[PDB]
């Protein structure tokens, strides 16, 4: 029934359908594949963060993410960074505390803005995806109708046949934009807010690290 | 808080959709 | 991460197809 | 008249009209229990603040706290856990003041956002539920409509008559979109509201607290 | 003429539109009041801004407040709350610097906080007005459609022009709905401009006057 | 602050009233 | 930068007007 | 002609009518107006932005500026007016250097302001007009297809010979509102982007002449 | 019969259809040319972001930018004519530190904006085919309707068949202003974002090189 | 960069004119 519809449409309304059905498909599978991710993240930083305060030297620490250092990730690269410079600075022709302080801070920007651009990946394509999907369909609408008013036009009394093709083009249009645009429209505000929060937790790590270690120099 | 119109397009269509189909 | 868009998009298949079937299916009754 | 609809329509039409029901009922169901709970935060939040000003000693509320044993929600919670980080700190005797204050200050940190994750819960299915609902009517709406124009050229016989009661029954779909959608929005705004005001009571009195505490450091 | 197809009316149609008229009436009345308190809020907190600078001794101005002992709005509460905190402040507890200005700062911050609360109170009943109108509009069409395709049926003769009023009253209250929609829509933004510009500026005099009250210690 | 907010109710609702008497008179024209 | 198709709105019903005025 | 139809219509077409075309004429004045302005302000503000670095001492710049003092405008009326506070704060009270410069700080601040608030007039009406006028279009379009619905709805057998005036009134609205409607958009932008992209020279200067008044203080 | 539509059209059909046709073909390629030079540019300035921070000397970078000349580009631009301006006042006799840096800072601020200038071309004129591209079909669709109104209104006894055809063709114009609308609106979010994230940098690296020079004297 | 914009500019102009002139064909058909 459908796809007798589909085939007797024309080539611009199939491109249009195809298009629709490649952004769903495409949409899922971000959808799908961006939370474990996220959930992972969140816990591994949770993990990492609660032995940094269990009272162990912070060399020892030090020593520990040497033997893991190429792949590290989330919290813990950010520690690695600011005390590899830190150690770096001060054991060359002995640096001021200002300069050793700058180096560290300098250091853990760098490393939080690759994390949160590693983290961030394809979440402003499910908006952009959310925000034009009906107008294509919209745009189909229109040109069945064009259609339709085409087939109308004809010199003997209109008939179900002539209008079949134009109604059944324009509907099958419009429901394949409406069912291409809901999950975008339920993921992106849920996915933008895990980010958001993360964010508040790399940033109090940071300034907690810089404060510690402001008092040993 | 900003105006959404695609239900209201999509009611109109279908509606107008709906009154042609009745022509013959 | 590749292999993850591979894997992602192979389940998005499966599911496309299985939920296309069950419209053709539904299209029926 | 309900059991006549279920049986006049088919397929993908009384799934949706089942899931937008069940949607309704967990909204409404969700709304008044979270009332009733956030009243009692507020009430209970009022009542600690209230006792805190007595001029009691700390020491005395501690006992008092720990008389309370496990139950305790918000500001209790962070007091006690608060003071219970300060002393076994500080039993030690291996920490600069500064790190001490920074211990304590940590871990009424944590209570907060536990306390404040334990009041945020089943928010964002209301904003779901609101953000949806009418996209799935739109496409039950649709499909119907195409059904009963496909049906209609199968009997040569048809006459603008008998499609009216055909055409008449597809709309019911949105109107129970719609309705289920209405409220959500107004009962999202309003928790989000609360919990806002909630927030900043609490971070006030962690830093009022965090002040009492440095001074006698 | 449209009084008759009002009277004409349903139940249900003749609530929305009462619904309708009261929400508008509200948000007109919301938005005439507004207005001119936030005008007031922004010339007051100007003249005293400029009366600060002229070079009187602070002494003098907190005289001058102390006198008039009544409550106060704008920049001079914030004055007021500061200094009346360092009085005390500086001869009890201790007496190092930062303790005094981080005090001074607390109690300026919480005037500046609850002042902003008391100085946006209305708003976001417009924003949610503005986002729920339309779906009750869109409820009412949808039901008078409904009703005018149900009647059809139960007749023999099937004519439009019989079907043509059920057209008008949707149309109005679809109508209606836009109407009471728009006004707030662009009014919440309009106002919200407002209050970051003199959230800015109160930060700002903070600033300030902490760096004058720092500079004497 | 209750005053003015009454005062502006009323002059709502009379422009309101004032407005809909104008848009039902044009129609028997 | 978003798309504005309000007008669209006018066209549908002057449409819908020829349909039912044609009726008979 | 058209002036046929416009005598023909009723109170409320003529009144949209009218309310459009003056949209028309003052969006047009509005743009022709503030086009000049904006132009020449760039132009005086790179000129006085190239003077001032020639190294001339600063109390010589000082005193050719009093001989225009009426009509400066931009960079020149912020120097103007910092040097002027300062130097009377200077001679004319003894106090801390920063103070002096604190308060240069301020008044090179509220000049500023103004000279941004004295640029930046007429504008955002445009985006009013761009906003409104489809809605108002439609508003007198949706008045005539409702009566001519009701009129319909009593009359039997039309030939669409009745109707075809209404038909032929409503368009010229809709045609009126987006022709007013098409230019106000692309001036708006437009006009932003120069304000945004001037606000910072002054910005700028106004942080380099601060630092260049700390050394000689 | 796409064709004979479009030659059968009036004289302002055609035209609105060539200027549509004509934004379409401008819109594709400025696209297409700057997403190049954005990964480009991204690219350059993780390297040099890399390289700069390995612990070299100044002078041996200095050394090493002057053989490329003027194929120096980006933040290298921005580093050779901080440091050549530097070295310039530096070997000038009786120089102040603070002079000599605000002299550096400046330049690089000129560098800096003249690189941002040079990378935002061309970009503005996507949001204006965006914004304004559906009206200009609307507004041709009204006029081709009204027309086609004005030709029937000549025999007062038609039927459907009569103003079929003349409808079908005047919806031609809004199809393709929608299909020229949308590429735009899809790719100016986008490239503004990649602007802002770019430029960000830049800011970071300028105040870094700021401070790092200010020990150095 | 201007080279590039005129390049872009000729594959664009050409790209458009093949594919419109397709549609054309097919539409008749």
């Amino acid at each position: 029934n459908i796809l007798d519809l589909f085939l007797k449409a024309s080539l611009l309304v199939k491109l249009i359908m195809l298009i629709l059905i490649g952004f769903s498909i495409a949409s899922w599978a971000i959808i799908i594949q961006r939370t474990r991710i996220l959930n992972a993240a969140a816990r591994e930083a949770e993990a990492f963060e609660d032995k940094f305060w269990s009272g162990i030297e912070l060399s020892r620490l030090y020593q520990e993410s040497q033997g893991k250092r190429d792949n590290l990730t989330g919290s813990e690269q950010i520690f690695y960074s600011g005390f590899k410079e830190f150690v770096r600075l001060h054991r060359a022709n002995s640096h001021a505390p200002e300069a050793v302080v700058e180096g560290a801070s300098r250091a853990m920007r760098i490393s939080m803005n690759r994390e949160l651009e590693n983290l961030e990946t394809h979440i402003p394509f499910l908006g952009t995806v959310g925000s034009i999907s009906p107008y294509i369909g919209l745009f189909g609408t229109v040109w069945g109708i064009m259609h339709a008013f085409i087939a109308l036009g004809a010199v003997k009394q209109a008939t179900l046949q002539m209008v079949a093709p134009g109604i059944a083009e324009a509907l099958i249009a419009t429901a394949i934009g409406l069912f291409a645009a809901i999950p975008a429209v339920m993921a992106y505000n849920r996915l933008n807010q895990r980010v958001n929060k993360l964010e508040l937790n790399y940033d109090n790590f940071m300034e907690e690290f810089t404060a510690i270690l402001h008092r040993q120099a | 808080s900003e105006i959404n119109i695609v239900p209201l397009l999509d009611v109109l269509l279908v509606l107008l959709l709906i009154f042609m189909a009745t022509a013959p | 991460q590749n292999d993850k868009l591979k894997r992602a998009i192979i389940i998005s298949a499966v599911l496309h197809v299985i939920l296309f079937a069950a419209l053709i299916w539904s299209s029926f009754d």
